[PDB]
């Protein structure tokens, strides 16, 4: 069960910045959940694995090139050359994103989101999450850094 | 109210030091409050506290006091019993000592679990009545009882010595001969330990002597006079 | 300028967890600005290094120990024989948390918090830092992975 | 004046019987006046007088008084020196004690030359300092100074011990096999001495063993205290 957070920007608020969270098991093949906020309201929504392979179908992409271009406009792993754009409506909850090639941008993907009841939760459970990120990887370095010391002696005798 | 100053009358003398001076002190904590007696030997001074003084001098001291009376005493004698059996132990105490006019504040700096703590004893001059009960009467009896030992040592000193003279009167010789004592006589020992021995040993000092060599026989003479 | 974020639990709502955010320039001593929010509202204040001195005095604390204790309940860096209790009054804005020692407990530390008009603002601000911090030591961990690597091969051959 | 008070911290303590009541006492009287200190061994009463003082109430108790101080001085320590240094000694005197609140009231009546003699020591509560320099120091010096003591005669003792091995050692035999004594051990004497002798050896009673078997040792310590 993983998880990845990024910041993103909308094109009806380019003010201000908005947090995307995907979710999913062990491939966004599978199926996925997406939480879209802005630090005060949460929107979610669920993508089928049947949803994505047909997806796939009706932009006319092989599935695992699809969902390879889900990874890098969703999960912010992005390159220079790969430019998206993102768009929500507060009123229909309808949020869809577009890859911007030269003065042409197309439809890359479409979701209905449902706005959440609890968004306070939702935020907190957000932040926790982040929190015991920072942690895991904190401990990590950590153990890295003295296994790096412990190989610089070990070489030098 | 009672108990305190009864279970003070069973505490023996500890050493304490101070700012400049040293101190004798004796004390007894319990829930309902304390009794202490101190000493400089020149002064005894007194004072003994009930639960509704702890709460208000507790709060007055420890702008941030949020416990009950019988935790802070508690916390008093925990902190005091190690580092006055043994005047040598480190307890995190550092104390001053103040006086005014007639009275001696004893003031306590310490920390417990990593904060500070702060307790001042405010002590009056003790009744004569505690001066005879906790010292005189005590120290009196100490004297003449003490005054028996040495009288039940020069009979056993003067037995040894019928039973030395059956050897010299039968058919003994010493083979070690800077083995043997002179006689005992009580007179002459008295008077050689007058000129050459009282001058230091009749000496109180800051009272640590009396702490370190006879609080066995002043806790024995206490419950004896007390029944 | 250096930042903490910890995860508490105030005595008015032990089942919700708040974040709290401690932000100082080079050392507490100097003054710093606490943040407190449960994912919808937030409180915040500064301490001046004059209230903290103050403090220090109050409690008959020596400057540099207190800061200690601050720094142990504060930016969660307490030891486990170091028990602290956060309160907090919605109604009066009131903050302070005192350390628990064996069935008493002693007043540490009071700040009078004010409710922040644009919470959304600082939940996304806090959000924002904890992706940058991720970032940051996920960078670190690959660069000293790579060096594990090459020390490992080195040492071989 | 200051004399008085010297020479009263050099004075053994006596013994006195009264009323109903035993007295602690000792005096010290010179041509300037007198200083008198005296304990019931609950509480401690102090006097010092001039010559002032002694024509005002010589007069006001002996109306047909016709005498200069000195002289009505040195009849009091005439009439009170043989009484007081052996409570044995038939001096023309008789006490009565009065107790006023803090102060103690003690009346003389006597007899000098086929003429009565009137003299009321009129006693105030003892400051501390002085309860300090004639009674817990000196006590105090004396308990160190008797435990030197015992400590010197054990040494004495297992010394005598190592003389009589070294008899058993060699070709030495008792005669008289009723002699031989037992090898002394400090602890084990003690301990026989805590349980079989301590409860009617510390007894402090009406103060008349401590006149009677330490005022040599109390002189002894005192003069020593003192240089």
């Amino acid at each position: 069960m993983e998880r990845k957070i990024s910041r993103i920007h909308l094109v009806s608020e380019p003010s201000i910045t908005h947090f995307l969270q995907v979710s999913w098991e062990k491939t966004l093949e599978s199926g996925f959940v997406i939480t879209l906020t802005d630090g005060h309201s949460a929107w979610t929504g669920t993508v089928s694995e049947s949803e994505i392979s047909q997806e796939a179908d009706d932009m006319a992409m092989e599935k695992g090139k699809y969902v390879g271009e889900l990874r890098k406009a969703l999960l912010s792993g992005a390159g220079p050359a790969d430019v998206y754009t993102f768009n929500f409506s507060k009123e229909s909850c309808y949020f869809f994103f577009e890859k911007n090639l030269k003065d042409v941008s197309f439809r890359l993907g479409s979701f209905n989101l449902e706005k959440v009841e609890n968004p306070a939760e939702v935020i907190r459970e957000l932040i926790c999450y982040c929190l015991d990120t920072i942690a895991e990887n904190q401990a990590k370095n950590e153990h890295l850094q003295k296994e790096n010391e412990r190989l610089l002696r070990d070489w030098n005798d | 109210m009672e108990e305190l100053e009864q279970g003070l009358l069973m505490q023996p003398w500890a050493w304490l030091q101070l700012a400049e001076n040293s101190l004798l002190a004796k004390v007894f904590i319990t829930k309902q409050g304390y009794a202490l007696l101190v000493s400089d030997l020149q002064q005894v001074w007194h004072e003994q506290v009930d639960t509704s003084v702890v709460s208000q001098r507790a709060k007055e001291l420890n702008k941030r006091l949020t416990a009950p009376p019988a935790a802070f005493l508690c916390h008093l004698d925990n902190l005091l019993r190690p580092l006055l059996k043994d005047a040598a132990h480190p307890s995190e105490a550092t104390f001053s000592c103040d006086c005014v006019a007639d009275a001696l504040i004893l003031r306590v700096r310490s920390e417990l679990s990593g904060l500070p703590f702060y307790w001042n004893f405010h002590c009056m001059l003790a009744s004569p009545s505690l001066v005879s009960q906790h010292l005189i009467r005590p120290l009196m009896g100490m004297s003449l009882a003490l005054q028996c030992q040495v009288r039940e040592l020069a009979t056993l000193l003067h037995m040894k010595d019928l039973e030395i003279q059956d050897y010299q009167e039968s058919g003994a010789t010493l083979i070690r001969d800077r083995l043997k004592t002179e006689p005992f006589e009580e007179n002459s020992f008295l008077e050689q330990f007058m000129i050459e021995k009282l001058p230091e040993a009749c000496s109180i000092g800051d009272g640590k002597p009396f702490v370190m060599n006879l609080q066995d026989l002043y806790m024995a003479v206490t419950t004896q006079h007390h029944h």
